[PDB]
C-alpha cells in the first residue's frame, strides 16, 4: 500500500491504501502512524 | 456562534478541497508556538447570525 499527505501527522488528513491478500481498503484519515511504516507478517 | 469560517496563510483552496486543521495562524516573523498573541491568532472565526 501507500500513504499520501502533506505532513502525515495528527494535524492533517492523510490517504492510506492497504492491499492485503483479500481486498483493498482506502481510508482518508488524519491518524498519525510511525515513520518508516511496517506491516506484520504473522499475528 | 456554531458556524465558523477560515483564514489561511495566503494559500487558496483547491477546487473541491476541504480543510479541518486548526493550527494557529501566523502573520509575523516570530512563531506562534501555540500561543495566540501579536501577529498570531486563531484562524477560525464565528458568524454573528442574529
Ligand atoms: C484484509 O483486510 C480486510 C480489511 O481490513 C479484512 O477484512 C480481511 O480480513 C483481511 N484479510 C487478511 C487475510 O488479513
Ligand atoms: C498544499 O500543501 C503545500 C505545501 O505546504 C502548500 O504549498 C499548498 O498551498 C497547499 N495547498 C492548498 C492549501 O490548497
Amino acid at each position: 500500500g501507500w500513504i499520501f499527505g502533506t505532513t502525515l501527522d495528527s494535524k492533517t488528513q492523510s490517504l492510506l491504501i492497504v492491499n492485503n491478500a483479500t481486498n483493498v481498503v482506502i481510508k482518508v484519515c488524519e491518524f498519525q502512524f510511525c515513520n518508516d511504516p511496517f506491516l506484520d507478517v504473522y499475528y | 456562534y456554531n458556524y465558523l469560517y477560515r483564514l489561511f496563510r495566503k494559500s487558496n483552496l483547491k477546487p473541491f478541497e476541504r480543510d479541518i486543521s486548526t493550527e494557529i495562524y501566523q502573520a509575523g516573523n516570530k512563531p506562534c508556538n501555540g500561543v495566540a498573541g501579536f501577529n498570531c491568532y486563531f484562524p477560525l472565526r464565528s458568524y454573528g447570525f442574529r
